[PDB]
């Protein structure tokens, strides 16, 4: 059943403990505050679950809470259910109180409300939408808020699943996705997405990828994208859908067709389509902007638009190699949005393609340039430390909130203030979660793009090459922007080489920024550390080692180098960054390579095993990426075989089959339609 | 319009005498005081222009990319003898073309044009030359315009080696003791490709016994049509033991049968039939 | 230069895609985002073209008003006879003028060129007929140009009218006794000219009675020259006892003397001559 | 002796009561600071004399003082002479103390010093110059602070006397072009203003003539020329002069050529040499402005002058009929001048004489558009009401002062706070200071365009016609700017009349500002009251309102109705006012009559008699507008004649021929050079 997985999902979260009663919910609406009061909300916080309990002796009442994302509201009927069962299911002392009140806190970023339902001692549920700019203001749900509210929780779930760099240690992430019906779920799913198309620049946007947010770059868009990459079967479906609503409100019609057009990118099947739309899209604006002289806010609006449509062409041209049609466009693109990155770089890469180089280094140089709450959690650096935040009263209302659990194995389990307790093992395997999960933890946020901050001190002093650790740390990294350019420069290096990069560079003075000329200095050291060969020395290196030479590898495209890299950097131990790289490389080769093969399936189907085991463990129970992964394999495989392999493997248990079972199923069902 | 103006300090004046303002710190220093401007200073018929290359860019991006796009012809060698060979291309793809011409090309156009490259997708190509090299290729003609691709190079097979003779087999006479299987089996170890019942493009040979309820035997009269050698049983035994492909003059049906004692067939061997 | 942007919002594009800024607020509102205007905006040739007409008109008012002008001849009336007049004009003056040509016009130019306008400021003009008016002007060629002007009209004077007789007085004879007294008594009593002792081209007649001495008499010569009328005395007592002028030749020096007692000359009147 | 005239001058000056000892002084002082802090001093105030007196019975000190012009002040040796002769000659109390205090005050505007020459009682003299802005300083007198202390008090002397406007009443004005040698005087006096031609923008200027002070546009440059019209033998001497600084100075030669310029501008026999010094003036600044690009405040000062210059040979074109050629230049400098008045009134007459009257109305409305110290005086108004405003002790303090004074004699000539004796009694005539000078009293300051404010209330009530009186009120005065408009609407009216003039405007319309209307409405008004005839009607008519009418025909340009109305006004009375106005007609005659005759010599020399009565009589000794006259009437009857004319007529006794011989003495000496 697709309830069994549910069921042991909401019985498995962790528990933080609250250090201040209220404190919780009082942080919670301050930075609701705050994000209205600034500019963007952007998609505001993520969702909250909140206990309160009562300590009988004393006479202080005590919270604990954790984060979670997919569960649905498209009203109240899930998350009470949600709440029920974690009612249900308390195991408690003697000494702590029966009354118990349980909140659920969803925040709705259309109008700006976190709505909250709180589960009361008597067992009856009342819901609340707060207005954090005006505090004392609770409204009464009208259908549309609900709407905006399910549209709100899935947009962010899909978002935060699909980056790291967002998810708090301990963050429980439920298959938003599975349903009784599965087709219908995907398909409930895509048509409020779609619905919303309208208001998507009120949904915020990634700034790192874009400088405003556009029709084509803000979350509804990329949330979309993102779930349709898993549901390859409904895209005919989905065409049609936006097909219907541009004749129902043919006013937003710029939104629906961006939608077709965005859906069908990258789709060698759909080319001919995407390109028949965007033709129908794009004429009709050049006329369309030159008929207003007001410059009213929605000319701004509209080249904008008309500027990455323009964009998604250049590169549909540039990828089908012919080099004057891009340049076409991508000259036209450029005037309408001389603000827009993307127009430059694109602009660039018709240069390159062309062997002019120094009009590309002209483009370059012509380009435009948190969330604090992890106080409760502190990693376990292999062992290495101690990780204890509690107090004994803390540790004491803890203890009496989980009866059923040994007192000693509670204490290993608790990560700073957080209970990284997983009851129903969903996901278990015995290599993963018994050995390496306990070392390192959960490996989310911005540290997660390697181990370094992860491992043991001692492991990284121990690294022979200063420079090696010097290219990956956290503020050395690149960044999308940074990232893009950087891969420009190597395109120019592969041709001409470094020097020839740099003379270049003095044939452009005579016809430079000071963040570029810091990129050569650092493409410079890549090349170098790329060079090293850490094997056959009789020299002794780590598996740290291993894994930060391999991502330079792949930065400086030495495709191969990397591979071999990265897996030896798995060896020893299993390497959650080097393992998702390998993964990420079957799943998305590099365009160069000539479709080659860098890894065969079997090597796959153990990595991604050992994946969705860690990812488990840590409560990621949604994975669209794993889901992405496994699609291919059935694809490639067949889906009776694939499920055979992984059978054959001597790591799987019961547990983790669970999981995959459900996974498979759900990919099974979207063959049929 | 285009005005001339004179400049008095940020005051500027027309021949008309009215005085139109600008910008004291705004103005330009390529002027001085008693400077001769001309303002116009802009231009709306460019717009027109630049609509037009937008225009033409999008419409060339569509039909290239978007319309129905007629695919390459992929040649493919069928066969190869020693004076001949059999060519054959993947069925043809136009996605709104009409097709106006194909024609195959060896060192140049002297190769033909294919009178039905719909209906009919080979042909044999007749007069050669032995153990010697040659290269096809094929040129399509189509009104979105003339793609070709992948000529191929063959070299035609030498008089002992006998791969390329495909036989299609007719009516057996009982009488005369030689069986089908006698005739695979010999196939089989010259190297020949197996054993046709139907006449097609491709078949070299056409072996026979009987003749009688020859009339409207429609293999036999394809065979005549094609103008391929009928031949009796023993010329594949013949070709077997001389190590070679042999004269079929001597083996027609109505040839003198002398010769043919010299070249009866063994009997079935069973390790090869039970193998296979 | 001139050089084509294209406009994205205050922010201008070249087709080299170099970005110049503009104003917000000063920005052109002929233009709409997505224009495409041509700055250049400027011309120096014109203050060229505005120097050179400064100083055609500067060069212009200077000659005009700065050199030295020739003046426009004046002409006046000196006398005027029953068939003749004479004519002069005030002297001429040409600041830096070549004076080419002076000419003499009535009812246009069949009038005479005067031969030397500088040495000698008159000119006699003798056919004409009684009683009638004429008009008469003059006209200067000089190198700085052509001016004339003040035309006159005067109407010549009827037989009876003696007012335009002017006499040069000569020789007279003691024994005649005819003196210079009574002459000039009889021409006021006539309302001639007063009498001249010297020859002038104004002079009408030669009044005379002692050829003796004749020779060396310089004005006798220039009357002779000048073809003037040498009468006897007594035919101006003639002009006026006939109350009009009268023939000259039976007054000739060598004319019958029949006729001069007829015209004795009265006694002097003391009157006439105390008062004067 | 020309001392002789001197000696009763400074014998026979008024006496202001001081209110309040050293009030006078302080004031001084207080005005210049004012002058100073606000952006134009200008000429400053009008040199001071006070004397200073004890009262021995009381313990108080008292003032008196009086305004003057014309002591040379090349060096204290004049103004000490001058002290030196006030002191000697006085009459007083026993009761007033023979320790007496005088000081001069000369006011230098090159340096901003007020310079103080003050005579002790003990007779000797000391000088300081008192820099008003910061309180305290006195510096000590460098030569070249004498000089131009020199040039202030002649500048000062010779635009105070030619503008009534600026008169105080009692001003005494000396003759300073009075001297030794005649020929020498003028010669030092313009040798003064030209060597100081450099530095005339730092001289004040009229505003109401001009925006800002140009180098032909300011006071210096007008005293030269007001000087130079009474010496015309001296202007070949002048030119040369010019011609020399310009050698020894080059770096100067733009005053000195512009001084050259104006200096014969309008002198006919100088026509030739004006255009040709005019010639070498313009070319070389057509260049020099194109040859800087910093647009340095020198090039404002240069343009202004290149503007200026153009306008006086557009003026001359004009004056010559030559309208193609005036058009030329008068476009030329209606450009470099936008802001130039004169620019373009003279475009508008370029217009008027082609005819064009539509552009001529154009051009007319693109054009752009003091001192408190009468306290002391009253008006005797014609007899009408008392003036007096001396308190008992103020009177015993005057009346010591003047001990030869009858006291009944000496009450009459008090006008409020100021008494107006004169000694010498120089231009006496029975008729003028017996009679109408006794009523009226001193005609001058702002009031002095008519004698509406002189006469009785009475006789102003007594006016039938109220828009006679309205149309010259001080208020709706025209002045200079308003006027020369004025008399471009006059030109037109001429040609199309009224109705006409108003068809122009609304055609203007096609293709108007308010000051505008009012002109036309004004001009409407003035030609109707010019139709009235005041004779003929067995109507009385009062001297007031012949003269009122007289102004508007000269106005309207009636040249002869007003010629006959101005006389009439004189009949039953003397009126200054009209009697000048004669005067100006006979001297300067309206260009448009053809060499007409309004006005005989002998009604010249009579109203010329008695204007040179009324003037002395308030001490103005210097009269430049009568020597202009004398000069005039001199070069037409010749010197002798004219003399006896003079002579012949019954009001002239021995006071007034002092004065007469003066002026005829010195006009007779600059006749040999």
């Amino acid at each position: 059943g697709y309830q069994f997985l549910n069921r042991d999902i909401f019985k498995s979260c962790p528990r933080i403990m609250e250090r201040q009663f209220g404190e919780c919910l009082h942080n919670r609406t301050h930075l609701i505050k705050d994000l209205i009061s600034s500019g963007n909300v952007g998609l505001g916080p993520i969702e909250i679950v909140h206990m309160s309990y009562l300590n009988k002796h004393e006479k202080e009442e005590f919270g604990e809470y954790f984060y979670v994302t997919g569960i649905e509201v498209s009203g109240p009927a899930m998350p009470v259910e949600f709440l029920e069962v974690l009612k249900s299911s308390k195991r408690i002392s003697k000494n702590i109180s029966n009354n118990i009140i349980l909140t659920y806190c969803c925040f709705n970023f259309f109008s700006n409300l976190d709505i909250r339902i709180r589960y009361d001692a008597d067992d009856t549920f009342q819901t609340t939408a707060i207005d954090c700019n005006k505090e004392t203001t609770d409204l009464t749900m009208t259908e549309k808020m609900w709407e905006e509210t399910f549209a709100s929780s899935v947009i962010r779930a899909i978002i935060t699943n699909t980056n790291p760099e967002l998810k708090p240690p301990g963050l429980v992430e439920c298959p938003f996705y599975v349903g009784k019906d599965t087709i219908s779920s995907c398909k409930k799913i895509i048509e409020l997405l779609c619905r919303f198309l309208p208001r998507s620049l009120n949904c915020g946007w990634d700034s790192t990828k874009s400088m405003q947010a556009t029709i084509v770059n803000n979350y509804l868009m990329y949330s979309l994208k993102s779930f349709i990459a898993i549901t390859p079967s409904l895209v005919d479906f989905t065409i049609d859908y936006l097909k219907g609503l541009t004749k129902k409100d043919p006013i937003h019609d710029i939104y629906y067709k961006t939608a077709m057009i965005t859906i069908l990118d990258h789709i060698e099947t759909k080319e001919l389509d995407m390109i028949t739309i965007l033709n129908e899209t794009l004429d009709p604006l050049l006329s369309l902007l030159n008929d207003l002289p007001p410059r009213d806010a929605d000319s701004a609006r509209l080249m904008n638009c008309m500027s990455d449509l323009l964009n998604i062409q250049t590169n549909f041209l540039l990828n089908r190699g012919d080099y004057e049609l891009a340049l076409g466009v991508s000259n036209t693109s450029t005037e309408l949005a001389l603000d827009s990155f993307e127009s430059w770089y694109n602009l660039a890469r018709c240069h390159i393609k062309k062997e002019e180089y120094e009009k590309a280094l002209f483009a370059i140089n012509s380009m435009p340039r948190r969330f604090l709450t992890s106080n409760y959690y502190k990693k376990p650096l292999n062992g290495t430390r101690e990780h204890y935040d509690l107090t004994a009263m803390e540790f004491t209302n803890l203890s009496g909130t989980l009866r059923n659990w040994k007192e000693d194995e509670l204490k290993r389990q608790i990560f700073g203030r957080i209970a990284m307790i997983n009851e129903k093992k969903i996901g278990y395997t015995k290599e993963i979660w018994d050995d390496i999960a306990i070392k390192l933890g959960p490996i989310c946020g911005p540290q997660s793009v390697n181990l370094i901050n992860y491992v043991s001190p001692q492991e990284v002093k121990n690294i022979k090459n200063i420079n090696l650790i010097a290219r990956n740390t956290i503020g050395k990294q690149l960044g999308w922007f940074s990232g893009k350019i950087y891969g420009l420069l190597m395109e120019i290096v592969n041709k001409i080489g470094w020097n020839g990069l740099l003379n270049i560079r003095t044939e452009a003075f005579m016809m430079c920024e000071g963040w570029l000329d810091d990129l050569f200095l650092d493409l410079y050291q890549d090349l170098k550390l790329s060079k090293i060969s850490l094997s056959n020395k009789d020299e002794k290196h780590s598996g740290l080692e291993w894994e930060l030479l391999g991502l330079i590898m792949l930065r400086t495209w030495h495709w191969e180098d990397a591979v071999a890299c990265l897996r030896t950097s798995i060896v020893a131990r299993f390497d959650p960054v080097s393992c998702q790289q390998l993964l990420k490389i079957y799943l998305q080769p590099p365009k160069n390579i000539q479709e080659v093969t860098l890894l065969d399936t079997d090597t796959i189907i153990s990595l991604l095993i050992k994946k969705i085991s860690y990812d488990c463990r840590y409560y990621n129970y949604c994975q669209i990426f794993n889901l992405q992964l496994l699609e291919k394999l059935c694809n490639e495989l067949g889906t009776h075989i694939l499920r055979n392999k992984i059978l054959l493997q001597p790591s799987i248990g019961d547990e983790i089959m669970v999981m995959i079972d459900a996974m498979l199923a759900w990919i099974a069902d979207l063959d049929h339609t | 319009x285009x005005x001339x103006x004179x400049x008095x300090x940020x005051x500027x004046x027309x021949x008309x005498x009215x005085x139109x303002x600008x910008x004291x710190x705004x103005x330009x220093x390529x002027x001085x005081x008693x400077x001769x401007x001309x303002x116009x200073s802009q231009n709306l018929e460019e717009e027109k222009k630049q609509r037009n290359h937008f225009k033409s860019i999008q419409a060339k991006i569509l039909e290239k990319y978007g319309t129905h796009k007629p695919e390459s012809p992929v040649l493919k060698i069928v066969n190869v003898t020693q004076t001949s060979c059999v060519l054959a291309w993947d069925p043809l793809k136009l996605g709104s073309a009409k097709l106006k011409s194909l024609i195959l090309y060896r060192k140049g156009i002297r190769s033909m044009v294919i009178p039905n490259p719909f209906k009919v997708t080979t042909t044999k190509i007749s007069g050669l030359s032995v153990d010697t090299p040659y290269e096809f290729q094929l040129k399509l003609i189509t009104t979105s315009g003339t793609l070709w691709s992948e000529k191929v190079i063959l070299r035609t097979h030498k008089m002992t080696d006998m791969s390329g003779i495909t036989v299609c087999l007719g009516p057996l006479d009982p009488l005369k003791e030689i069986s089908d299987l006698q005739i695979s089996q010999c196939l089989s170890h010259i190297g020949a490709r197996p054993l046709q019942r139907h006449v097609a493009i491709d078949t070299t040979h056409f072996v026979c016994n009987d003749l009688d309820n020859e009339e409207s035997n429609e293999e036999l009269i394809r065979a005549k049509h094609n103008n391929i050698p009928i031949v009796r049983p023993e010329w594949v035994r013949a070709c077997e033991v001389e190590k070679r492909i042999v004269g079929v003059r001597g083996f027609y049906l109505d040839a003198d049968q002398s010769i043919l004692k010299s070249y009866t067939f063994p009997p079935v061997n069973e390790e090869e039939l039970s193998y296979s």
